[PDB]
RNA sequence: GGCUAAUCCCCCAUGUGGACCCGCCCCUUGGGGUGUGUCCAAAGGGCUUUGCCCGCUUCCGGAUGGGCCCGCGUCCCAUCAGCUAGUUGGUGGGGUAAUGGCCCACCAAGGCGACGACGGGUAGCCGGUCUGAGAGGAUGGCCGGCCACAGGGGCACUGAGACACGGGCCCCACUCCUCGGGAGGCAGCAGUUAGGAAUCUUCCGCAAUGGGCGCAAGCCUGACGGAGCGACGCCGCUUGGAGGAAGAAGCCCUUCGGGGUGUAAACUCCUGAACCCGGGACGAAACCCCCGACGAGGGGACUGACGGUACCGGGGUAAUAGCGCCGGCCAACUCCGUGCCAGCAGCCGCGGUAAUACGGAGGGCGCGAGCGUUACCCGGAUUCACUGGGCGUAAAGGGCGUGUAGGCGGCCUGGGGCGUCCCAUGUGAAAGACCACGGCUCAACCGUGGGGGAGCGUGGGAUACGCUCAGGCUAGACGGUGGGAGAGGGUGGUGGAAUUCCCGGAGUAGCGGUGAAAUGCGCAGAUACCGGGAGGAACGCCGAUGGCGAAGGCAGCCACCUGGUCCACCCGUGACGCUGAGGCGCGAAAGCGUGGGGAGCAAACCGGAUUAGAUACCCGGGUAGUCCACGCCCUAAACGAUGCGCGCUAGGUCUCUGGGUCUCCUGGGGGCCGAAGCUAACGCGUUAAGCGCGCCGCCUGGGGAGUACGGCCGCAAGGC
RNA sequence: UUCCCGGGCCUUGUACACACCGCCCGUCACGCCAUGGGAGCGGGCUCUACCCGAAGUCGCCGGGAGCCUACGGGCAGGCGCCGAGGGUAGGGCCCGUGACUGGGGCGAAGUCGUAACAAGGUAGCUGUACCGGAAGGUGCGGCUGGAU
RNA sequence: AAAUG
């Protein structure tokens, strides 16, 4: 672009979009379960991934993983979540963080136990 | 022709580049300074005023470095870069503490100035600055 | 946001 | 309903002075100074008491705190393009400390906007803070500066100052107290509650600093000075240090020999966080008292919330470790379990029985009172590119002109000095940053100095380049005179070849068509042949790799109107130029409207074949349309997928059209191969995609999607 | 040596490279997500005209009439302009939501054919037009990013 | 002429 050009109309400055659009600047968001299930994955995985999904604060309703190895989760469990996706789950944007409100630790867990909401064994 | 300043530039710089003993440009008081310059800090063995079917140029000297060795024998260059600044899209004004160096010294910049065509060198002695022209080396 | 009764609403 | 004081209120006086009207002098917006008329002041209380102290009154200047006005700077959407009746200006007035349409009457018809008015969305703004090589981006919590608000709104009272957080009125919503209504306003300091992912003690003191009132002792101060909770952040410190086996057990690996944790431990000595005991602050010397004078000055005393704390001494116990990771990026490797399950995941990707990638374990790496995760900002992203990118084929040149604004612009001489450049000078608070010193045992934190800069006001200076005014020039540009080539464009006229149908003649058994066939046509006389008519549309040979046009596009021949353009001569004008958002015009085919026209051809449509099918390909039919006039539509592989003008950088060869001396030289077009150079390659290369300047248009991952919504255009189709 | 099966060398096209037993297109059936449209329904903001109108400053009155006096005056009191807001009516922008509907994205070891990439078996692509279960076909003109 | 994996 010639510079008469760059005075006229001006370089545009590129915009953000969030990947995480539920959360409405937060950090983390408390919610209740709607649905409870299980998620095939998109290839070429094959699974049967833990999900809920989730009704927010913000009264907005997100599907979101459940990691781990079981989980104390059902209908009406009153849960908090996390941002980041599980790529091989469309729709699935959000986390649910082990260790807080009616989510359990994952039993039995050793190692990375911080991730898993595991307090500190025997 | 928009610019006559970057043309010669120009006319300069393709020359060098097919190794032309010589090459005319049309004749300017203001080209001239600067040509001046960039002979005296030996871009150029020199110049002189010319016709052409009654029209005035000035014809400038070319120079270059040592035939060479290796499949391509062809020499080094005197003006090896010589490029507008200033331009008259974009008019490129310095003030003394803002007057680059080029290529570390060992190129010049040339400006336009309240006391002459000049060199950087030449400037932050003068203790000036101007419209800068051009950078070359 | 109802639910089946759950004292909870969103 | 009545009594009474004062620094409360009023009248007369006094008048240094000040206010006002009018004249005049200086000045120059309503700044000073005069003259005459007239108009205005006042408050006393104290002690030791022929005197000083706090008050009061009018005026003048200073100082500090302000009000108002102006220049420039300040976010996203143009899918917001028009906005405005106090609106813009004038006249007179009201109002104020004061200018002003601030308010009013009247008069004029103005004011604003692509340099983005109006409208919509979002935001308190700056010093600064964060990141960044910088340029820039992001941000404005704490502290300092200004503004704005005090439940939601309107109002004015008092006053130097308010239209007033803990003042007043009125309306609203809400809550509260027990029939007339009276009540409230934590966005002060704590505290409650709701909301939330989350955000503190209903602490201590006026000792310090700082504020109000007071002659003064002193009173008030949830400003403040401290303390409390929270690893929230940074900074400091600990859980030990020296010795200790060719090396305990346990556990992990193994080639069964061994290898690893690991000097690690155990065990030895030495130290001595915590904790006890004692002493124990700086922060605090002023006001006050005393001499002198209640000044200068010298001397007295008082008071510490934090606090029995820091800190300084005496004793003195070995005294918490966790978190993340170990496929690649990325530092850290091995067993078992599992078997596309369970699971991991930031991206590429791991798991299907031998997984360094899942879960455990041994071991290892990395940091450590922390380690990780989520969210957001800058970075890497030269991925909005000013620094510092691009568009033939990767995303990207507008289908083509003409031109408004704008941006940009040859040579020479001078005037101004606007940009530009130098110097002086003012400003640019403090904190923060930076360098140096210094104070808490260092540090974090904190003091004291030093370096300042951008930017803007002012004064001076310079004049190359940009600007501007003024003078000349001929190289750009445009004309004159003469001459050229050409399917350039418009109207009209008109010539032959062929297809078809019709008439006539002659003739007979098939013609047609395909891969082969069939449908079709044919004894009602087809085809093939001869003659004559009618009619529409396209113009063979010339014909080319050619020519013309800005593009679309233009082809028999003629005449007429008419555009572009090349050449020669070197006559004329003297920079009159280049580009060009909008605007306007043109724009193949198809399609649309109203009339014509309709031979050949041919979407749709029928039929015959093929085929599993055959809504196709092939064959026999055939309607729009193709043609003309006028009006629309405005698309494209509208392509050179290459915007336009200029300057500059080897040539070789083919060709079209000009001028020359005609071997050839010289212009303008069209091709090919190629110097230098470019390019990711392919390729480009004086017809640049090379080297440069000017201006415009455009790109910023794929899909969604040239879709939706809005808007404009259109008869519609549909276009932008 | 035309054909069928396989092979050698050169060359050309390619969207193949799991290498033609390759790739790949559209409808239709199912599941999930988001969006448009939709008789409407709910809300937020906003603009115009008019009715009523508190407190309050400003202005007129202060008289059949009260109080004060400093009475050519003041105060009470009365009228008026404007005025928070309230009300009626009609517009503009934004958000939510809606029986139903349109296509879109993803999912997948479904159903149909095979449009495209080799001359892809009718060269392809294109603007437009008409037609068709679907890819697509055909007409007109255009491009080579096609022929070998 | 002649489909698919
Ligand atoms: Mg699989
Ligand atoms: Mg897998
Ligand atoms: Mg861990
Ligand atoms: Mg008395
Ligand atoms: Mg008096
Ligand atoms: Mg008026
Ligand atoms: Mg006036
Ligand atoms: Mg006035
Ligand atoms: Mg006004
Ligand atoms: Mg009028
Ligand atoms: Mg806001
Ligand atoms: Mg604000
Ligand atoms: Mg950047
Ligand atoms: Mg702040
Ligand atoms: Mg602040
Ligand atoms: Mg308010
Ligand atoms: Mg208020
Ligand atoms: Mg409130
Ligand atoms: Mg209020
Ligand atoms: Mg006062
Ligand atoms: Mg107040
Ligand atoms: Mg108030
Ligand atoms: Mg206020
Ligand atoms: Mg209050
Ligand atoms: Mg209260
Ligand atoms: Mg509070
Ligand atoms: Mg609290
Ligand atoms: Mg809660
Ligand atoms: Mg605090
Ligand atoms: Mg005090
Ligand atoms: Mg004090
Ligand atoms: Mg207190
Ligand atoms: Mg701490
Ligand atoms: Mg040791
Ligand atoms: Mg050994
Ligand atoms: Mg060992
Ligand atoms: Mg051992
Ligand atoms: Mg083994
Ligand atoms: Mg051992
Ligand atoms: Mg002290
Ligand atoms: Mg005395
Ligand atoms: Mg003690
Ligand atoms: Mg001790
Ligand atoms: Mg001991
Ligand atoms: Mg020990
Ligand atoms: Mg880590
Ligand atoms: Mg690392
Ligand atoms: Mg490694
Ligand atoms: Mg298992
Ligand atoms: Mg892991
Ligand atoms: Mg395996
Ligand atoms: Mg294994
Ligand atoms: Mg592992
Ligand atoms: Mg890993
Ligand atoms: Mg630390
Ligand atoms: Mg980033
Ligand atoms: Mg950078
Ligand atoms: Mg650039
Ligand atoms: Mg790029
Ligand atoms: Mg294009
Ligand atoms: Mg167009
Ligand atoms: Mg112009
Ligand atoms: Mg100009
Ligand atoms: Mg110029
Ligand atoms: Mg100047
Ligand atoms: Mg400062
Ligand atoms: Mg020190
Ligand atoms: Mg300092
Ligand atoms: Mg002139
Ligand atoms: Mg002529
Ligand atoms: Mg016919
Ligand atoms: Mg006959
Ligand atoms: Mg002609
Ligand atoms: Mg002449
Ligand atoms: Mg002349
Ligand atoms: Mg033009
Ligand atoms: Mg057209
Ligand atoms: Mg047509
Ligand atoms: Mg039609
Ligand atoms: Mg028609
Ligand atoms: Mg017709
Ligand atoms: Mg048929
Ligand atoms: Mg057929
Ligand atoms: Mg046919
Ligand atoms: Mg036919
Ligand atoms: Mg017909
Ligand atoms: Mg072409
Ligand atoms: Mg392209
Ligand atoms: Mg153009
Ligand atoms: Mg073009
Ligand atoms: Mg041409
Ligand atoms: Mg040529
Ligand atoms: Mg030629
Ligand atoms: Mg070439
Ligand atoms: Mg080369
Ligand atoms: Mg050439
Ligand atoms: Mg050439
Ligand atoms: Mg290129
Ligand atoms: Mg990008
Ligand atoms: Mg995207
Ligand atoms: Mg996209
Ligand atoms: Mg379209
Ligand atoms: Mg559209
Ligand atoms: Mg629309
Ligand atoms: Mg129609
Ligand atoms: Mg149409
Ligand atoms: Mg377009
Ligand atoms: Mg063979
Ligand atoms: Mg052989
Ligand atoms: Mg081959
Ligand atoms: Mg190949
Ligand atoms: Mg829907
Ligand atoms: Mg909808
Ligand atoms: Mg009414
Ligand atoms: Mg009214
Ligand atoms: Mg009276
Ligand atoms: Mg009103
Ligand atoms: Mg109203
Ligand atoms: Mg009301
Ligand atoms: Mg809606
Ligand atoms: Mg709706
Ligand atoms: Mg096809
Ligand atoms: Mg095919
Ligand atoms: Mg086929
Ligand atoms: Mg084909
Ligand atoms: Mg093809
Ligand atoms: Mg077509
Ligand atoms: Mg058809
Ligand atoms: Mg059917
Ligand atoms: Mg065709
Ligand atoms: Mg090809
Ligand atoms: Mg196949
Ligand atoms: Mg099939």
């Amino acid at each position: 672009p010639t510079i008469n050009q760059l005075v006229r109309k001006g370089r545009e400055k590129v915009r953000k979009k969030s990947k995480v659009p539920a959360l409405k600047g937060a950090p983390f968001r408390r919610g209740v379960c709607t649905v409870v299930r299980t998620v095939t994955p998109k290839k070429p995985n094959s699974a049967l991934r833990k999900v809920a999904k989730v009704r927010l604060t913000s009264g907005y309703e997100v599907t979101a993983y459940i990691p781990g190895e079981g989980h104390n989760l059902q209908e009406h469990s009153v849960v908090l979540i996390r941002g980041g996706r599980v790529k091989d789950l469309p729709g699935v944007r959000y986390h649910i963080v082990r260790g807080v409100y009616d989510a359990a630790g994952v039993k039995d867990r050793k190692k990375s136990r911080s991730k898993y909401g595991t307090k500190k064994p025997k | 022709l928009t610019d006559p300043i970057a043309d010669m530039l120009t006319r300069i710089r393709n020359a060098t580049r097919v190794y032309k003993e010589s090459t005319d440009v049309p004749a300017s008081r203001f080209k001239e300074e600067i040509l001046r310059i960039l002979a005296r800090e030996g871009f150029i063995k020199g110049y002189e005023r010319v016709d052409v079917d009654g029209k005035p140029y000035l014809r400038v000297y070319l120079k270059y470095g040592p035939r060479r060795q290796g499949p391509d024998p062809r020499p080094e260059q005197v003006i090896h870069h010589i490029r507008r600044i200033s331009k008259p899209g974009r008019r490129v004004y310095v003030g003394v503490k803002e007057i680059p160096r080029v290529r570390r010294g060992l190129g010049i910049a040339i400006l336009s100035t309240s006391k002459g065509v000049l060199t950087d060198r030449e400037a932050r002695k003068l203790g000036v600055g101007g419209e800068l022209i051009c950078e070359v080396w | 946001t109802v639910x089946p009764v759950x004292p909870y609403v969103x």
